[PDB]
Parts: C-alpha cells; sequence; structure tokens
C-alpha cells in the first residue's frame, strides 16, 4: 500500500508530543510550549493508513533538509544531537524497509544514513556511556550494510548498474576483518567490482591484518579518504597490541636483558598523536617508557583487561577540510529547501 | 498398473523389507489419494499418493509442485518414522527422501534453499533423538552430508558449529558406510581451511585423499584442487609426477616459485583460474613462506651469522612490489621471529640480524 | 564444481591407490647453483656488498 502523505511533519503526532511533553529541543519555536509546525519531523517510538509514512520525493526533501542545516549547527548539548538524527534516520530506514518500493534514488537514502553512521563511529567516541553506546551503533551499522549488500544484488539481476556500487562494498569488507569467511565473499564479487580501485585497497587492508604487517597498515590509512580512515578506528586497539607483542619478543636475547628502543620511531610506525599519548599507552601495558627511550622486556609484559577507552586519533580528522554536511551527501549541497 | 504398486508397498510394510525403497520410492527406475486411504493407514500411504501427484508434476516439468510434494514426503515420513517404535527397516527408505530433495530443492530459480535447509533440519532434530542394533541414527551421517551441501552453495554458513559437534561426539564415529565417511571430512576440511585451522583440514582431507574409489575420476581431482594449498601452507609440497599423471599443471610452476617477483608473475599468468575455485586469496598468504625461502637464498649466498638489512631491502626491491622501504623489511622479519620460522633477534643499534648457529632456522 | 557421490557404497582396503612418494622434503638443501640464484648474484654483487 502506497501513501499520499504530503507533509514534512506528522499531522497528528506533534499535538500528542505537545500534550505529553516529549519534545526535541533542537526543533521547537523559541519560547517552548508551542510545537513548531514548520519542523516537528517524525519520531519513531502492519502500518495503518496513509499517515506516518511518506512517499519518496517528500522523504527525499526531508533528507535534503536534514543534510543542509540540521547536522551543521552546534547549538544545544551534544547529548541529543546523535539521538535526534539517529532516531530520525532509523525512522526513514524503517519507513522504506516495509514500504517495498525500490529505485536507485532509494539506495542514496541508505547511502547518506550509512555515511552518517561511519562519521559518528569516530566523532562521538569520547561521549560517556549513556549518550553514545557504541555497541548498538556497530549493531545498527551492519544491518545497513547487509541490507545494502542484498539490495545491490536485485538491481544487478534486473540489469541496471550504479556509480556508487563499488564504493560501499569496500566498506563492507572493512567492516568485517576478524571474520575470515568474507574472503569467500570476495571470490563472489562481479569482475568489474573486484578489479576496481577501492576493493583492491580493501584486499591490502585484509592482508595487513592477517599477516600482521603493521607498517603497511598505518602507512595505508594515510592514503585513503576520510570515511575509510575513521572506519579503521575500531582496529587501532587490535593492531597496536598485535604489533607491539612481536616487537617485545624479537629484540631480546632470552628473557632477561633489556633492549633500549629509542623514541620517535614508535610514533613513526605506530600511528600515535604525539609522545604524550604514547607514554600513557605504554605505561598502562606494563613496560617502561621513562627517561630517554622505551624499555623492552619479555617477563614484564602482560595482557590488558578492564577499561580500554579510546580517544580521537587527530590524523584522521585532519582530512576534514570540507564541513560535516557535505561528507555524508558527497560533493555539493542543494541549497534552501522549503 | 496401479495394483502392482499397491501390492509392492503392501509387501514393503508386511515383510519389513529394505529393498522395496529401491523398488518403488527411489528415482532410479521407471516410476488418487482416496484409493490408498481406502486400502492403507494414513501415515503409511500419504507417501504414495503424494508420490503419484508429484511424479505427475515432474512428468510435465513443474518443479514447485514437486518441491511441495517432497516437503510433504519428508514431513509425513518423519511422522510415520516416529510412529515406528524403534526399528531399523525404514532407514533404507530414509535414504531416498533426503537425496531426492537436494536436486529438486536446488532447482526453483536464494531463500528456497534456506527453506529446504530448515525443513531438513527439522528432519535431523527428530532423527537424532531416539535409539545397539535397533538404532535410527545409522543414516544420520547420510543426512549431515546434505546439510553441508545446501549450506555451501547459499553462502550463509555463519554458524555450522552445533551441527558438527553433535556428530563429532559419537560412539559409532569410526563405523558407518564408507562412501558417506569420505564425503564428511572433505567438507570439514573446507571449514578447516577457512578460519585458519590448517592442520585439521590436512588430516581430515588427507584421510579422504588416501581413500576413495578410483572409478569416478573427478573426485580425486576435486580433492586436489582444494587439497594443495593446505600442504603448501603446511610445507610438504607436491612432486612433478602426480601433476603429470592427473594433468594438473597450473600449480607446478607455483611450486617452483615457493621453492626459490616470480610468484606474482606466476599468479597473474593464470589469474582467472584460482578465482573460479575460490583459492586466490588463500594463495597470497604464502608470502611469508616465500619470503622465508628468499631469506634462505640470501643466507646461503653470503655465508655469515650477522646479516645487514640493506641486502634484504635490495632483494625486495627487485620484486616490483609497491612501496617497500627500510621500515617494511624490518617488520616482516620480526613476524618471522614471533611465529617461529626464523630464529634470532633484530638488533636496532647495528641494523644487523644475528641468527642462531646450531640450527639456523627450523624445518617444517 | 559439485562433489558427485560414489558409485559403490563399500570397498576394501586394496581398492584405493596412491603414488607412495608425493609429499617429500628434499627441497630444504644447500643447492646454490640454480640459475635464478645466479641472477641475484648480479644484484647483490653490483651494490658492492660481496661475500663468498
Amino acid at each position: 500500500f502506497v501513501g499520499t502523505c504530503l507533509d514534512m511533519c506528522p499531522e497528528k503526532e506533534r499535538y500528542m508530543r505537545e500534550t505529553r511533553s516529549q519534545l526535541s529541543v533542537f526543533e521547537v519555536v523559541p519560547g517552548t510550549d508551542q510545537v513548531d509546525h514548520a519542523a516537528a519531523v517524525k519520531e519513531y517510538s502492519e502500518e495503518p493508513l496513509p499517515h506516518e509514512l511518506r512517499p519518496l520525493p517528500v522523504l527525499s526533501r526531508t533528507m535534503d533538509y536534514l543534510v543542509t542545516q540540521i547536522m551543521d549547527q552546534k547549538e544545544g548539548s551534544l547529548r541529543d544531537w546523535y539521538d535526534f538524527v539517529w532516531n530520525r534516520t532509523r525512522g526513514i530506514r524503517k519507513d522504506i524497509t516495509q514500504q517495498h518500493l525500490c529505485d536507485p534514488l532509494t539506495v542514496s537514502l541508505i547511502e547518506k544514513c550509512t555515511r552518517f553512521h561511519i562519521h559518528c563511529a569516530h566523532f562521538m567516541c569520547e561521549e560517556p556511556m549513556s549518550s553514545f553506546d557504541a555497541k548498538i551503533n556497530n549493531e545498527n551499522m551492519t544491518k545497513c550494510l547487509q541490507s545494502l549488500k542484498e539490495m545491490y544484488q536485485d538491481l544487478r539481476n534486473k540489469g541496471v548498474f550504479c556509480a556508487s556500487e563499488a564504493e560501499f562494498q569496500g566498506y563492507n569488507v572493512l567492516l568485517s576483518l576478524n571474520k575470515g569467511d568474507i574472503l569467500r565473499e570476495v571470490q563472489q564479487f562481479h569482475p568489474a567490482v573486484r578489479n576496481s580501485s577501492e576493493v583492491k585497497f580493501a584486499v591490502q587492508a585484509f592482508a595487513a591484518l592477517n599477516s600482521n604487517n603493521f607498517v603497511r597498515f598505518f602507512k595505508l590509512v594515510q592514503s585513503a579518504s576520510y570515511l575509510n580512515a575513521c572506519l579503521l578506528h575500531c582496529y587501532f586497539s587490535q593492531i597496536r597490541k598485535d604489533a607491539l607483542r612481536a616487537l617485545n619478543f624479537a629484540y631480546t636475547v632470552s628473557t632477561q636483558r633489556s633492549t633500549i628502543f629509542p623514541l620517535d620511531g614508535v610514533v613513526r610506525m605506530l600511528l600515535f598523536r604525539d609522545c604524550e599519548e604514547a607514554t600513557d599507552f605504554l605505561t598502562c601495558h606494563g613496560l617502561t617508557v621513562s627517561d630517554g627511550c622505551v624499555e623492552l622486556n619479555r617477563s614484564a609484559f602482560l595482557e590488558p583487561e578492564g577499561l580500554s577507552k579510546t580517544r580521537k586519533s587527530v590524523f584522521i580528522t585532519r582530512k576534514l577540510t570540507v564541513s560535516v554536511g557535505e561528507i555524508v551527501n558527497g560533493g555539493p549541497l542543494p541549497p534552501v529547501p522549503r | 498398473t496401479i495394483n502392482q504398486y499397491l501390492q509392492q508397498v503392501y509387501e514393503a510394510i508386511d515383510s519389513r523389507d529394505g529393498a522395496s525403497c529401491a523398488e518403488l520410492v527411489s528415482f532410479k527406475h521407471p516410476h488418487p489419494e482416496e484409493k490408498c486411504q481406502q486400502v492403507l493407514e494414513p501415515p503409511y500411504d500419504e507417501m504414495f499418493a503424494a508420490h503419484l501427484r508429484c511424479t505427475y508434476a515432474v512428468g510435465n516439468h513443474d518443479f514447485i509442485e514437486a518441491y511441495k510434494c517432497q516437503t510433504v514426503i519428508v514431513q509425513s515420513f518423519l511422522r510415520a518414522f516416529q510412529a515406528h517404535k524403534e526399528e531399523n527397516w525404514a532407514l533404507p527408505v530414509m535414504y531416498a527422501v533426503a537425496l531426492d530433495l537436494r536436486v529438486f530443492a536446488n532447482n526453483a530459480d536464494g531463500d528456497m534453499l534456506e527453506k529446504a535447509a530448515e525443513l531438513l533440519m527439522s528432519c535431523f532434530r527428530v532423527c537424532a533423538s531416539d535409539t545397539i542394533e535397533d538404532s535410527k541414527k545409522w543414516g544420520m551421517l547420510f543426512l549431515v552430508n546434505q546439510l553441508f551441501k545446501i549450506y555451501f552453495k547459499i553462502n550463509k554458513l555463519h554458524l555450522c558449529k552445533p551441527l558438527i559437534r553433535a556428530i563429532d561426539s559419537s560412539n559409532l564415529k569410526d563405523d558407518y558406510s564408507t562412501a558417506q565417511r569420505v564425503t564428511y571430512k572433505y567438507y570439514v576440511g573446507r571449514k578447516a581451511m577457512f578460519d585458519s585451522d590448517f592442520k585439521q583440514a590436512e588430516e581430515y582431507l588427507s584421510f579422504a585423499f588416501e581413500h576413495c574409489h578410483r572409478s569416478s575420476q573427478k573426485n580425486k581431482r576435486m580433492i586436489l584442487i582444494y587439497l594443495l594449498p593446505v600442504k603448501m601452507l603446511l610445507g610438504h609440497m607436491p612432486t612433478v609426477e602426480l601433476l603429470k599423471k592427473y594433468h594438473l599443471m597450473q600449480f607446478a610452476e607455483v611450486t617452483r616459485a615457493v621453492s626459490e617477483l616470480l610468484l606474482h608473475e606466476a599468479l597473474a599468468k593464470h589469474e582467472a583460474f584460482f578465482i573460479r575455485c575460490g583459492i586466490f586469496l588463500i594463495l597470497e598468504k604464502l608470502k611469508i613462506i616465500t619470503y622465508r625461502n628468499l631469506f634462505k637464498k640470501v643466507y646461503l649466498l653470503l655465508k655469515t651469522h650477522q646479516l645487514s638489512l640493506d641486502a634484504f631491502l635490495v632483494a625486495l626491491k627487485f620484486m616490483q612490489v609497491e612501496d617497500v622501504d627500510i621500515d617494511e623489511v624490518q617488520c616482516i622479519l620480526a613476524n618471522l621471529i614471533y611465529m617461529g620460522h626464523v630464529k634470532g633477534y633484530i638488533s636496532h643499534q647495528h641494523q644487523k640480524l644475528v641468527v642462531s648457529k646450531q640450527n639456523p632456522f627450523p624445518p617444517l | 564444481d559439485e562433489f558427485e557421490e560414489f558409485p559403490a557404497e563399500d570397498w576394501a582396503g586394496l581398492d584405493e591407490d596412491e603414488d607412495a612418494h608425493v609429499w617429500e622434503d628434499n627441497w630444504d638443501d644447500d643447492n646454490v647453483e640454480d640459475d635464478f640464484s645466479n641472477q641475484l648474484r648480479a644484484e647483490l654483487e653490483k651494490h658492492g656488498y660481496k661475500m663468498e
């Protein structure tokens, strides 16, 4: 069943929001109380009748107004920005999930939401527990990539191609490196997709993982785009542990000497921010980083446990010369939607 | 001609015969519900009426009706086989209901293959329950060989673990039909080459390569195609004579390239062959052992205990592999040290690798 | 590329055949005089780092 909804907002649910006081502080009129009839866009809490679900051009205008203004503003707290845009993008995804109409423009609505998820996989990492909850974000991202993977098969069997097909298959490979089944998947791609520019980049990243070649990993992440770099922030705690274990094994004589390993090379191979992050990272693991150089000892190294909180790795956000809005769109923006 | 079929299914139940399955139910020979429901009991005759209607459906080439037929066949025979009270004689009839819903279950074009997977998993969850002679689990190894064959073509083998551990712990593990015993650890060796369990694949599929019938000369080749890189990663590489006799000549120059870039040229000369069988990304992981053999060619060419890293840098620089510098060659050698291929330690103050002198580096 | 089933259900131990010596370890030896190793005998001895 197709809908005839012709509004940016819900037509009934804003009044229930205003009576029951569940408003979002970003989209109200200034001076509380009244709901903003210009922008009180849909909340997610069979789907009956042609309200609460929108056809494709109104929903595309909704996505355009979401990308041109809402994600750029820094007004208000950072707690509810991710909740606001995440709930509304998940509402759009639930809307066109059970609508069962497909088009290449509908694939772009998946594309912008998964680009928003890739961008928020790194930007909101410093948020304290209750605000971000990175487990449900990484849970939500793989449903988007799985639905996009199963979606691209349907138009390919139909006989129409897409310019943005081979891009996110690379991100699909970069999502799952610890699962070794995905190599069977890269034997089952289309030859034009497999012989492209960025899937062979993903093969280089998978070879950098399993061969434990950390030199051609951090030098590889500087030769990629912004989203490709910030998706690899999940593996920084894995590569820097699987790399330093060999470097605290291959430099000692038996178990009882000390190999004086100098500074400014560990930050050259392993991608740190500076000396200040590196000394704090290697002090907590159990080895000595004090005075002139880094100590190395077999017996005084143990596996970590408990808190393993991360930071923002600086070098990956240097490649953000354009602003936050045009990354998830791709190139320019359509201006003034009304 | 119907009365002879009713007589031979009547003697099937009366004489508790196992050859009556191959007589009637199997699709290997030349192949109306109210009549059988008049003459026989319902769980024993719905089989025959469904079989007539879907041999009619195959006779004018309709596959969806035959798929619903064999769904009804497996469900009704499961109900009648639980309505048996512990006997062995319906286990030949168990053979021709699962195999025939593999080729009719594959041809409906996926989700129908997953549908056949769950309705055949429902068969296994009832077959594996009850029970030394009267045991209904003798055909179970026949059943579990199908559940790999559906699961491999769909490429949705995310969890196959409780399906394997249930039959790995068994008292009758070393005694079944030996035709189905080969066909099991072939697929276990497939799941053991994948996710990095290369020793289990080697033992469980070298057991398949040492056995199996010489009459079908496709099984021996198909074992080799998926056998060879298991023992190239393990180390014990084939000879020239088996590749000459079984006409498998693509890997042979590759077995030169492991022995002493020649490896990239040999891989790219037949680039379209290993993609088709799904070997190509496994074969890239031999970079470690070919660099260790290149380490052997450097060590025997210069003959000292402490070697400088610039010679290995030049030896990688001939290879035309992109973006190789002094930090990359220092990294692979420490990986060789940690995994145990090359003994010694990488000195940073002198940039020389001191190796052990009694054994230089262990064999495999 | 599907594993086709066997014609016979059972067979004896003498029915299968092998080639006895296939998976050998004779290649881990000290042969230097192979031709490819002569080619590297240019390149490691062109940079002035030469040894016996």
